[PDB]
């Protein structure tokens, strides 16, 4: 353990702030979306598809003030700080995660081909004989967007 | 007064001096036999247990438990008789007690020590039971405190302590009478030395007063413990979303029958400990007849709980809970529910007939009787609504194999067994505070 | 009765304080029934393949890299170079004759955690944790110490506390590796961004 | 388990109540185990038992009885026994033989080939050895509660 | 140190009944838990 809950707390900051800098991004795309796909699909549940998401991040944001606080008001507990920055780290990868799956499928429709940039699209276990997944992580981190997904569907 | 006996302060000694003076009783060699044979028996079905598998007992997966468990609520339920006569009749200080006491949490640490093997036991895993205590383990593991079947360790390894504790101290002027005589008139010098459990008694002003406050304390701190030992082994229980359980009048109730129980051979051990090897002048009939009486309290308490779980099935029920207590009485265990129900009203409403029936002899075919029914109570309580609960999917029978008797039947044997052992060591009368309490020790003469 | 037994409260105080004493002072509980140099079939040394012959670790330890419970070589690769490299010695000619043969070689095993709490390799070394950490400094060891318990008293320490271990996964398999200075906060900004989030529960395992 | 009935272990003939009570069996159960009686079912001279079971689903003067399960095998492998102290016989399964022996009776052989599905001429005789039949649903029909809708 | 397997005292279930690949098999001629494939098979 060690020194002390004040190390974490930098990086904790660090996390939060992509949040924020996400509420615009997504609430951005949340335009776009409604600018790009204004009719090209069905839309009357998959925008909402969209916004289902959108309510659960902009709670977080009120609650990673809540967990961090909880961290920072007292500093001599480092069992709590690992645990937030967990739950941060995943309560945050996660909503990155739902709006690219609810985003890819907005290229499955405007193009006919949910595109090869999609994911890291490696295989099965069996196939690590031809091609370990040490390949695909290089792939999918240097090519596919977090939440530059639908900005991608402006260049189409 | 309250007891019948033409003594004085020394006449209790030379009597239970000769009741454990010398050493040759032929009863004990065939009770010893006997009851030793119901403990080989035990352990002879417990071992060949536990190298081949807990489904030698009976038990289906919906009623999980079966007859193990339930005699863990008996062996524990008749064990809170001893120690609240300990304490609750210091409380009240009805200065009744004791010419009973000292037998009593015998009566309480033995069926805890065959009460506390079963949940040791009826476990798949004995070996790895260790986990449950809370000790820094060899990864950073504990158990978990949400858990009755927990907190039913940490209380009976409180309540064995306890109501040890409680009387080891309640039996020092015995060692102290005892230590006092094996120089003068006893076994042998060599008992003397063996008393050392008198912890260097005189008796004196300067800690005597501490021994009443201290028995206070015990008695308005074992209690609130009692209260909680069966409540827990009650919440295991209630706290479940069985329909049969979750109603929340359980703890008060099975307390009550841990009352009704454990009395319920307190009597039993009295009358045979009064023919043969008895007190007449110490253990006055009349002590049995008010014995009776918080006895029959539970004789009813007991009684009206049977009316609100049979009362809430018609008033606001869950269409399950209406359906858990039909089960009871019509179904497969009418055998249990009808007779069982009736056995424990009948006879207590049939007992206060002539003065509560001082009459000794109907006291043991009673006492049985209105035992009986409390190994059917929690046979009944815990399995009738076990079976038959939130799908008929999981509608079995409980088929109770010849292994399941063999471990109730010695549970009785190592009861037995270990009660009358060190019975025959320490002395039955808690002597200190029977002459000490009815007779001349007023100073107003 | 007897006049100096004010001294029997010290042997009943002391001997009783004692049992603490040496209850706590003694468990060792993980560290004593843990540790040994087992003898093999052949003596493998790897200090001889590694320490002086400069192999790094997925040669014949494949599948570390991609698998979970890598694999022990085969025969196969003694052949790679031990069908003619040596071809004299009286120390493996149970591998000589295997190849030859169909009897694998009788390989012993350590860190045998039990078969009901799962393990993955590639979930760790493609994560950033280095074999010195956990399967000790190899670098110099005829035969295997398994110098870590491998138990999950000290296996979910880092679980609780990664950053004091985790690799940058540049040359993972270095045995002398001395970590940089502010070590830790170089490696929270992985976990930040890597977002790595180790297991703390029932499921990882045990299953 | 079959669909039908939970039934394991054991070849069956299944049928109505109208008949069983116009025949006289039953498949009493006071264990929550569903002792069972027998037909004694016999054609051409060729008769062999089993049990029957109910179920109020099947129509008159009809039984299904359903094949394998009286299948005969001949072990390689010790019956493995070990002291009495010890159990095998509840746990080895394997153990007293292979599996599919006595586990019921053979019915193949009774029918006639012509249209060798059905058949007729069953003197049903309702006799002894009324053993066991095992299932794990035990019960049915629930009592009007919320478990399918 | 110990130079023996050590004591472990619940061996219930450390070494499974069934045997995970690269694990002895003492049925086989070749005491071995894979069992190769025959030739011509596909994945
Ligand atoms: C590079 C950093 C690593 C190498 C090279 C190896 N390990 Fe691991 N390892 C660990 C355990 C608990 C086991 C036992 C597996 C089981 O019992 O299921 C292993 C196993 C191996 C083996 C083979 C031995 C076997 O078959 O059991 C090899 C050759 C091996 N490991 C090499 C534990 C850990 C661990 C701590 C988390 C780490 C970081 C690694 N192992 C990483 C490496
Ligand atoms: C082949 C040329 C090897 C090289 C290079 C390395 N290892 Fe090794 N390893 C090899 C074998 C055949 C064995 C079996 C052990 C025996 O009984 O001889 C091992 C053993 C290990 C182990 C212990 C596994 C076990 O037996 O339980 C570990 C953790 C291990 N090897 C790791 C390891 C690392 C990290 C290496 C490079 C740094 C390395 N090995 C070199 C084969 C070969
Ligand atoms: C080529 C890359 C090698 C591979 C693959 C393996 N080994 Fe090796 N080994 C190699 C050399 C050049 C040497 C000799 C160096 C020296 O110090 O003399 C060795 C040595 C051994 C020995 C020692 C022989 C003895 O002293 O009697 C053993 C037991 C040995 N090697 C075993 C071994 C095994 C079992 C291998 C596969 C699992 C293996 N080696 C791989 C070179 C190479
Ligand atoms: C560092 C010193 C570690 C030790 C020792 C152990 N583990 Fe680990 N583990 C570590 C990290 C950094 C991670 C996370 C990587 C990520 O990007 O998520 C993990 C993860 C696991 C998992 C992940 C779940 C899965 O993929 O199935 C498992 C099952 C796991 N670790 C198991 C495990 C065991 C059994 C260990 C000791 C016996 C162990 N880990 C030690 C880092 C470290
Ligand atoms: C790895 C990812 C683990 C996690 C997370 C947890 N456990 Fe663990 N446990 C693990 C191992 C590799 C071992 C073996 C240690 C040994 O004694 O050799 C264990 C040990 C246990 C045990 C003891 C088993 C024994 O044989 O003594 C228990 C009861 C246990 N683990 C429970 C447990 C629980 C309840 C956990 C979370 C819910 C848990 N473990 C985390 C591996 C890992």
């Amino acid at each position: 353990y060690p020194g002390g809950v004040a190390l974490t707390l930098a990086q904790i900051e660090a996390a939060s702030e992509q949040v924020a800098q996400d509420l615009e991004q997504a609430l951005a795309e949340l335009e776009a979306l409604r600018l790009l796909a204004r009719r090209d699909e069905t839309l009357a549940p998959y925008v909402a598809q969209y916004e289902a998401i959108l309510e659960a991040h902009q709670q977080a944001v009120l609650e990673f003030e809540h967990w961090k606080e909880q961290v920072a008001a007292h500093p001599g507990d480092y069992r709590r700080a690992n645990r937030t920055l967990g739950a941060i780290t995943a309560r945050h990868e996660a909503l990155l995660q739902q709006y690219a799956d609810v985003a890819w499928a907005v290229a499955q429709h405007v193009n006919p081909a949910l595109l090869a940039r999609a994911y890291t699209s490696s295989g099965p276990r069996f196939f690590f004989y031809v091609v370990p997944p040490q390949y695909a992580r290089q792939v999918n981190e240097q090519a596919v967007p977090p939440l530059q997904v639908v900005r991608y569907l402006a260049a189409q | 007064v309250l007891v019948q006996g033409g003594l004085t302060f020394h006449d209790i000694t030379e009597l239970v001096a000769q009741h454990t003076e010398k050493k040759t009783p032929k009863a004990w060699w065939a009770a010893f036999s006997v009851a030793f044979l119901g403990m080989l028996t035990l352990v002879a079905m417990l071992a060949y247990q536990v190298w081949n598998g807990v489904g030698v007992w009976g038990n289906n997966i919906p009623v999980g438990w079966g007859w193990p468990i339930v005699n863990f609520v008996f062996w524990v339920g008749i064990g809170h008789a001893g120690t609240l006569i300990s304490a609750i009749l210091f409380l009240f200080r009805q200065r009744w007690r004791t010419s009973i006491n000292r037998a009593a949490e015998a009566m309480t640490i033995f069926a805890v020590i065959c009460a506390l093997i079963f949940p040791t036991f009826h476990v798949g895993r004995v070996w790895a039971i260790y986990w449950t205590l809370p000790i820094p383990n060899q990864m950073e593991m504990w158990p978990q405190f949400k858990s009755p079947l927990l907190w039913d360790v940490f209380a009976v390894s409180s309540y064995f302590i306890v109501s040890l504790v409680f009387w080891y101290v309640g039996l020092i002027p015995d060692l102290a009478t005892l230590r006092d005589r094996a120089a003068l008139m006893g076994r042998r010098l060599r008992a003397k030395i063996l008393g050392f459990f008198a912890l260097g008694w005189c008796g004196a002003n300067r800690h005597w007063r501490n021994y009443e406050k201290v028995y206070m304390l015990l008695a308005g701190l074992a209690t609130p413990l009692v209260l909680s030992v069966h409540s827990v082994v009650s919440f295991d229980f209630a706290v479940s979303i069985i329909p049969g359980w979750h109603t929340t009048i359980f703890p008060p109730y099975f307390v009550a029958g841990a009352i009704f129980s454990g009395f319920a051979m307190v009597v039993t051990l009295m009358v045979i400990a009064r023919k043969a090897y008895g007190l007449e002048n110490v253990i006055t009939i009349d002590h049995l007849e008010k014995m009776n009486i918080i006895m029959l309290v539970t004789g009813t308490m007991v009684g009206f709980a049977y009316i609100t779980e049979f009362f809430i099935a018609w008033y606001s029920g869950v269409p399950y809970e209406q359906y858990a207590f039909i089960n009871r009485a019509t179904g497969p265990y009418a055998w249990a529910y009808w007779t069982m129900m009736s056995c424990n009203l009948i006879f207590p409403q049939f007992f206060w007939i002539k003065k509560l029936r001082r009459n000794i002899p109907f006291m043991f075919i009673a006492s049985i009787v209105v035992n009986i029914g409390m190994w059917f109570e929690r046979f009944v309580i815990t399995i009738t609504s076990l079976h038959r609960d939130y799908l008929p999917s999981s509608w079995d029978y409980f088929v109770p194999t010849w292994v399941d008797v063999l471990t109730l039947i010695g549970s009785f044997g190592l009861f037995f067994t270990l009660f009358l052992l060190f019975l025959r060591f320490v002395p039955m009368v808690a002597i200190a505070e029977v002459k000490g309490v009815l007779p001349e020790a007023d100073p107003h003469f | 009765f007897s006049r100096k037994t004010n001294r029997l409260p010290a042997l009943s105080l002391a001997g009783s304080v004692f049992g603490g004493v040496l209850a706590v002072f003694l468990v060792w509980y993980y560290f004593s029934p843990e540790f040994y140099e087992v003898g093999y079939a052949p003596p493998y040394s790897h200090r001889i393949h590694v320490g002086k012959l400069g192999l790094d670790c997925r040669y014949c330890h494949n599948w570390v890299e991609v698998s979970d419970k890598a694999n022990i070589p085969p025969t196969q690769t003694c052949i790679n170079c031990h069908s003619q490299i040596l071809t004299d010695s009286p120390r493996l000619q149970a591998v000589r004759d295997s190849w030859a043969t169909d009897r694998s070689i009788e390989w012993v095993k350590v860190h045998h955690l039990p078969d009901y709490a799962h393990f993955s390799h590639a979930s760790h070394v493609n994560n950033g944790v280095g074999c010195e950490t956990c399967h000790g400094r190899i670098d110099q060891m005829d035969v295997v110490r398994l110098v870590e318990p491998l138990s999950m008293g000290w296996c979910l320490e880092c679980h609780r506390q990664p950053e004091l271990y985790l690799r940058p996964q540049s040359e993972i398999t270095t045995m002398g590796y001395q970590p940089p200075a502010d070590y830790i906060e170089r490696n929270l900004e992985r976990i930040r961004k890597e977002g790595i989030r180790p297991p703390t529960n029932c499921s990882a395992c045990h299953y | 388990p079959d669909p039908i009935t939970k039934i394991v272990w054991d070849n069956v003939a299944i049928l109505s109540p109208k008949t069983a009570a116009a025949l006289g069996v039953k498949a009493e159960y006071h264990k929550g185990v569903y002792i069972a009686d027998v037909i004694e079912l016999s054609l051409d001279g060729r008769a062999v038992e089993l049990p029957v079971w109910v179920l109020p689903g099947h129509p008159d003067d009809s039984i299904t009885v359903y094949l394998g399960y009286g299948r005969e095998i001949t072990s390689t492998r010790p019956e493995r026994k070990t002291p009495f102290f010890d159990l095998d016989d509840y746990t080895d399964i394997y153990g007293h033989g292979a599996i599919a022996t006595g586990v019921g009776v053979n019915v193949a052989p009774l029918r006639r080939p012509d249209n060798t599905w059905v058949a007729y001429g069953a003197q049903v005789r309702k006799t002894g050895r009324t053993y066991k039949i095992v299932t794990t649903q035990d019960h049915g029909s629930m009592v009007g509660r919320p478990l399918v809708r | 140190i110990s130079s023996k397997p050590p004591v472990h005292p619940n061996l219930n279930m450390d070494f499974q009944e069934k045997f995970e690949a690269q694990e002895l098999n003492p049925f086989f001629a070749d005491r071995r838990a894979m069992r190769p494939p025959v030739p011509g098979t596909v994945p």
